[PDB]
């Protein structure tokens, strides 16, 4: 029934505070109500301290707020091996204390930021220790993969080729949201050259609400978390669907709002709206879980999708006859009281595996090689209990992920 | 070229043999070895020579060290690069194996014989040293030294002063330096107590030839030879958080990285030149003197057939072959 | 997390008075007074530089290392001079002779054990240590000799904790000392093998940046040192604030040193406008990246236009969009693809604190690891050979128990350090 969450790394905690804000906001639970169902992990105290100081302060137990006062380091090795090791036992102890208290759970919605130190390296072993202690559950990791050109950390690819290889054999379905291809939505589909990080976090805060919050909630076409990985992963690699939202309209500028189903569904497959710089450049969709919420007739959907199945310029995979998980919830979306989000009476939070990430992975892998070809910042991980092995051998790993996402499509 | 590489597989260990789970590499023929037998990765690897598990110390002696001795006698400085998995057993029986004929024993005798013949015909004099790199401090094994200070001569070929060499009387005198040395290094108390595996042992022999046939007043040819036992790589577990390993593992991890980066850069400097940063480690700077130049070199990797060696022997074959395979 | 500063030699000490003059206002700490802080945030992280004893007396956790009494006796007898616990003054009333050997082997070598004693009293203070800040000049006995020994001992006691160095590399045009390259070549030699972050600052690069970028006609030393201390605050203490994307000394190190030599950086501050008129407030953000990435405005002597970058760290501190930051850095990377190196897809390390430098709206410290600094260790190494060939003032070093091989060693190392830096310019 339930799904724990584990918000790891500063960014996995900033998005965490925002997904966690949107929750109580659509459930009538003000600053001090019930109790959360998650934990927070960082090797930098000052950030989890923003959840201990700022808004949502007393909505958490100081027990679900793990910190290592020590050092974050923007390097996988340190954050996986060396330092992030010391904290793991204590972290697990919460996702084993919180996992016992509940009633017949389904999994853990992990929140991490791929190209970090605590968001890469620690979660790699956290998800590692989960797939063994609870191999009988869902492991849906919600990642914020590296921006395609607007990366931050100089090493980013070293951290994100190492979170992918170690988590790959451990996740069930990895949601992805690209930080830059969101800013294009903030510029083009909302009109603001002032996107604070606090806004991208409202937007993932929104798509994510559609995943757990409203779908674990009753509706005309409910969709358990197990239903995702079943209807969404064609193969055992921890396959990485993309998150997309539909009524991303501005709460000030334009106002057509009343954009019946037939429109909001079409607004998902246009590449300029999908929180990911994986524009469907060739990438065949292979399975899509269209989560709807608000006032939606099942015939409007079983017609608004039928039109799309016959657009052909949307080319689904060959071995997939029908790859359209319709999920219908009742309660409309619930926008922030005065952020910037429109507030419509319906939305489409479609997510899907696409052969498109054959690109995104290739462009992120090629990055890694250019520095590893010179060793670059390698002495920063080797001095932290890693080897020529874990780099070269996690590089060979993602090489068979460039081939997997090629072979599962492009061919018939 | 000058570089030639041979990898000698060592028999599976009594316990490894009796279990038998998927073999790390499955040696196909003598030279070609397949990695990850069924599919799986199924990676063929070629080497310049390769010796099978049946090939003992005596066969590797004759192969590896014969082009070494000839070049060493010629006055070309030689080196042997050891490798092996991190797990002992293959490396344990590869080096210091008294029972095994010893690549080092038969090559020490091989040189020792050839040295006596060059001395009778010509005036040849030699000397030897034995040092380790533990904690990135050079220790002499012969004398209890402290941290050898660095100077540079007129050539400025970087010298750790305070090294003592004695002239090789017999192989027996060398055996006393090997014994003194091998007990001078500590075991590593982490895991099972290994030898000084984690510390790099260096053996040095210096040949000095004057010709009786040539005029007394001539150039002298000297070569340096070195044999290096290296550590294995450390995992998270074999590392550990512990402060006791902590210093040692930091010394090894930077020595392995800077050394192996200098080996990759060494292969690039078989094209290149001053590029290769000798300076990145103390010993890697002395390794320029031996391995740099157009000197005849060989690498001997160890490989075990055990499944335990899956990771370690694959990483060592990967790293050894990576420097060969990269050419621009 | 925590750090312990180190005021080696007179210059590092004189700067120490300016570093602590600034940082204390950036933390509301009056002379012996407490946190008067205009806010409440300039206190949740002070521990980085101070200690709790009374309840109004947060004392700077630095070390004052000098063989010249009259120096520390001018820093302690002036403004903030009465904040340091007297235990921090590691004086050496000996002759502070201008010889690197006199401060490293003979007269500094005695005083070291009575320094290391206190460097341990302050490192064993509480919580977790991060590293040590070091200030000094590479042009004198107590700066380059003794201050380079202090680190060769620190890096043996805590090879885990980081080591930032703020070196006053000998300025080109005019040397403020004669033996200068001797004191310098011998300290940079220790630096390339112990500290792991260096910020090289040049008294004349400052004069240019302080007489043309500030219309300031009478740039006193207090002003040079003030400008320097403005950067080293935007490095350390700054990132010990909150931020949408904060870093710390390790993130700086682990993004900025591609190769273990240590590498030396070239700091640059953002809003560097003359007082009254030039208060243009053209500080939206493109004006800060305009500032930091020009030639002039680098506290180094060498111009970045003369060599690729390996890494950059724009450590912004002032509320700004994570779009107009992360965006601007890109157009800067593409307009100048020529000088930025290519085997690093993203050279730039964006870093963003929230709170700005007390009285300002928006700033950004720049920390450039450019290969252009090759054209300075060249300079120093030239001045060495031109005089080392004739053994110029060498009898002042050998006569203090030195080696003819020690000068050879340091030149050859730091002259190899020039060679290596070119391997990436190509
Ligand atoms: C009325 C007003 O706004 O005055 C400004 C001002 O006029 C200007 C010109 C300041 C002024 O700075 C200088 O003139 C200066 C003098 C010597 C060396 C370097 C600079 C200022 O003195 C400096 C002062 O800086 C700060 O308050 C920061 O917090 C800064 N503090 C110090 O450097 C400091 C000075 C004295 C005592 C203690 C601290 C800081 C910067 C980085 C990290 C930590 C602290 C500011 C904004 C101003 C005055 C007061 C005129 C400027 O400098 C700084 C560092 O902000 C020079 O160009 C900038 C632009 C500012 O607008
Ligand atoms: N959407 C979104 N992305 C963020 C946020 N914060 C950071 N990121 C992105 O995530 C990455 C940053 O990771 P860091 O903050 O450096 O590190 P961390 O993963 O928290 O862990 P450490 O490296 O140990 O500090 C960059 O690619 C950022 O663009 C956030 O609040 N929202
Ligand atoms: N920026 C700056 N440089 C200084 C200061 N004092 C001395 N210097 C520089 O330091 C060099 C001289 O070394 P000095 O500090 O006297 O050495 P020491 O006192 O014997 O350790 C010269 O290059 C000076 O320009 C200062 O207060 N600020
Ligand atoms: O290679 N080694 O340096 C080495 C490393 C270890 Cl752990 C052990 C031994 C040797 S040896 O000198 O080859 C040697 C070989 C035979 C007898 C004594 C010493
Ligand atoms: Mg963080
Ligand atoms: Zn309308």
């Amino acid at each position: 029934r339930e799904c724990i969450s584990i918000h790891v790394g500063q960014a996995g905690v900033q998005i965490g505070n925002a997904c966690w804000e949107l929750y109580c906001l659509e459930h009538g639970i003000q600053p001090d109500g019930h109790v959360p169902r998650a934990v927070f992990v960082d090797l930098e105290p000052t950030v989890i301290d923003e959840v201990r100081t700022g808004t949502y302060r007393q909505l958490f137990h100081p027990e679900q707020l793990i910190t290592g006062k020590e050092d974050a380091a923007n390097n996988y090795a340190r954050g996986h091996y060396t330092i992030g090791k010391e904290i793991i036992d204590l972290v697990l102890d919460r996702i084993r204390k919180l996992a016992d208290q509940c009633t017949g759970l389904q999994g853990f919605s992990v929140f991490h930021s791929f190209g970090g130190g605590t968001g890469s390296g620690f979660t790699s072993l956290l998800m590692e220790r989960l797939s063994v202690d609870y191999g009988k559950k869902s492991k849906l990791e919600f990642s914020i993969y590296p921006a395609p050109q607007v990366s931050t950390a100089v090493v980013e690819p070293y951290n994100s080729i190492l979170t992918t290889h170690t988590t790959l054999e451990h996740s069930d379905c990895a949601f992805m949201v690209d930080n830059e291809a969101i800013y294009d939505i903030c510029r083009r589909n909302l009109d603001i050259e002032r996107p604070t990080y606090t806004n991208l976090n409202r937007l993932i805060g929104q798509i994510v609400s559609s995943i757990t919050a409203s779908l674990r909630f009753d509706g005309a076409l409910n969709v358990d978390l197990t239903e995702f990985q079943t209807n969404l992963v064609p193969y055992p690699r921890g396959h990485f669907p993309l998150a997309t939202y539909a009524p991303v309209i501005s709460a000030e500028k334009a106002y057509h709002e009343q954009l019946s189903v037939a429109e909001i569904t079409n607004a998902c497959f246009e590449p300029a709206n999908q929180m990911v710089k994986c524009d469907p450049r060739h990438g065949k969709y292979m399975a899509c879980c269209l989560l709807y919420r608000g006032d939606v007739v099942p015939k409007d959907v079983n017609a608004a999708i039928a039109t799309i199945k016959t657009k052909r310029t949307i080319q689904f995979v060959d071995w997939c006859p029908t790859g359209f998980k319709v999920g219908i919830n009742y309660e409309p979306p619930t926008v922030v009281p005065g952020g910037d989000l429109a507030k419509v009476q319906r939305a489409v939070c479609m997510l899907s595996n696409t052969t498109a990430i054959a690109e995104a992975w290739a462009r992120l892998d090629h990055k890694f090689d250019l520095m590893y070809a010179k060793r670059a910042f390698v002495h920063w991980y080797v001095g932290e209990g890693m080897e020529e092995g874990e780099f070269s051998e996690a590089r060979e790993d993602m090489a068979a992920l460039e081939k997997d996402y090629e072979e599962v499509g492009v061919d018939s | 070229h000058h570089m030639k590489v041979v990898v000698r597989v060592r028999p599976e260990n009594t316990k490894e043999k009796a279990a038998g789970f998927h073999k790390v590499v499955h040696v196909v023929d003598k030279h070609i070895l397949v990695f990850d037998p069924k599919q799986n990765k199924d990676l063929k690897f070629v080497f310049d020579a390769v010796f099978d598990e049946t090939s003992t110390q005596s066969e590797v002696f004759e192969h590896t060290t014969k082009p070494i001795l000839r070049s060493f006698l010629n006055g070309y400085n030689c080196t042997v690069l050891a490798y092996g998995a991190t797990g002992a057993g293959k490396t344990h029986t590869m080096l210091g194996s008294a029972d095994e004929p010893g690549v080092m024993y038969l090559t020490m005798l091989h040189l020792y014989k050839c040295m006596d013949e060059i001395k009778e015909e010509k005036i040849c004099s030699t000397a030897v040293s034995y040092l380790e790199v533990y904690n990135e401090q050079i220790r002499d094994l012969l004398v209890n030294s402290g941290p050898l200070a660095v100077r540079e001569d007129t050539q400025k070929g970087v010298v750790v002063h305070g090294l003592t060499l004695h002239q090789p009387k017999s192989s027996e005198e060398i055996l006393h330096l090997l014994d003194n040395g091998n007990k001078n290094r500590t075991q590593h108390p982490t895991d099972m107590n290994a030898t000084s595996s984690r510390s790099h042992a260096v053996f040095q022999i210096y040949l000095r030839q004057q010709d009786k046939t040539a005029s007394i007043n001539q150039n002298v040819r000297i070569a340096k030879m070195s044999l290096i036992d290296l550590a294995g790589s450390e995992r998270a577990s074999t590392s550990g958080a512990k402060g006791t390993r902590f210093v040692e593992g930091t010394n090894i991890n930077r020595s392995l990285l800077a050394l192996g980066n200098v080996i990759n850069a060494l292969a690039d400097s078989k094209r290149k030149n001053q590029h290769i940063p000798y300076r990145n480690s103390k010993l890697t700077r002395l390794l320029k003197d031996s391995l740099g130049g157009n000197c005849q070199t060989i690498m001997i990797a160890a490989v075990s057939p055990s499944s335990v060696f899956y990771d370690d022997t694959y990483n060592t074959l990967k790293y050894a072959n990576r420097a060969k395979d990269i050419k621009s | 997390r925590e750090i312990v500063h180190i005021q080696a030699g007179q210059c590092g000490n004189q700067i120490g008075a300016k570093f602590w003059e600034v940082i204390s206002d950036e933390h509301g700490i009056d002379p012996t007074g407490s946190y008067h802080g205009d806010s409440d945030l300039q206190l949740e992280r002070i521990n980085v530089y101070y200690n709790e004893a009374a309840g109004n007396k947060y004392v700077p956790r630095a070390i004052l290392v000098d063989l010249e009494p009259g120096t520390m006796d001018s820093v302690r007898s002036g403004p903030f001079g009465q904040i340091f616990r007297p235990d921090n003054f590691v004086f050496g009333q000996s002759g502070a002779g201008n010889n690197w050997a006199k401060g490293h082997y003979t007269e500094g070598a005695e005083l070291v054990d009575s320094v290391l004693d206190v460097v341990r009293k302050e490192s064993e203070s509480c919580d977790c240590l991060q590293g040590f800040q070091l200030t000094h000049s590479l042009g004198g006995g107590t700066g380059s000799g003794m201050g380079t020994l202090l680190i060769s001992k620190i890096r043996e006691e805590y090879p885990d904790r980081i080591m930032n160095t703020f070196s006053v590399v000998p300025s080109p045009k005019v040397s403020d000392t004669v033996v200068e390259p001797y004191n310098a070549t011998l300290s940079v030699h220790q630096l390339v093998e112990n500290t792991d972050e260096t910020y090289c600052i040049d008294n004349e690069a400052l004069y240019d940046i302080c007489f043309r970028t500030l219309k300031l006609t009478t740039p006193t030393y207090g002003d040079l040192n003030h400008l320097v201390s403005a950067t080293m605050s935007g490095v350390t203490t700054c990132l010990r604030f909150p931020g949408q994307l904060n870093a710390d000394l390790r993130k700086l190190a682990v993004n900025m040193v591609p190769f273990p030599r240590l590498h030396f950086f070239m700091p640059g501050f953002a809003p560097l406008t003359s007082r009254g008129s030039q208060q243009y407030r053209a500080l939206t953000v493109p004006e800060l990246t305009q500032q930091m990435f020009d030639a002039k405005n680098m506290m180094a002597a060498c111009d970045p236009r003369h060599g690729r970058y390996l890494t950059v760290a724009a450590v912004f501190r002032g509320r700004m969009s994570m779009k107009e930051v992360d965006e601007q850095m890109l157009n800067v990377q593409n307009k100048n693809s020529s000088y930025f190196v290519e085997w690093i897809p993203n050279n730039v390390k964006t870093a963003v604190c929230d709170i700005p430098p007390r009285g300002l709206k928006m700033s950004a410290t720049f920390i450039g690891n450019s290969t252009a600094i090759q054209e300075l260790f060249k300079r120093i190494s030239e001045q060495f050979t031109a005089m080392f060939r004739r053994k110029a003032f060498l009898h002042w070093y050998t006569g203090e128990g030195m080696d003819e091989m020690e000068f050879t060693e340091a030149e050859s190392n730091m002259n190899d350090l020039v060679s290596e830096y070119q391997q990436y310019q190509d």
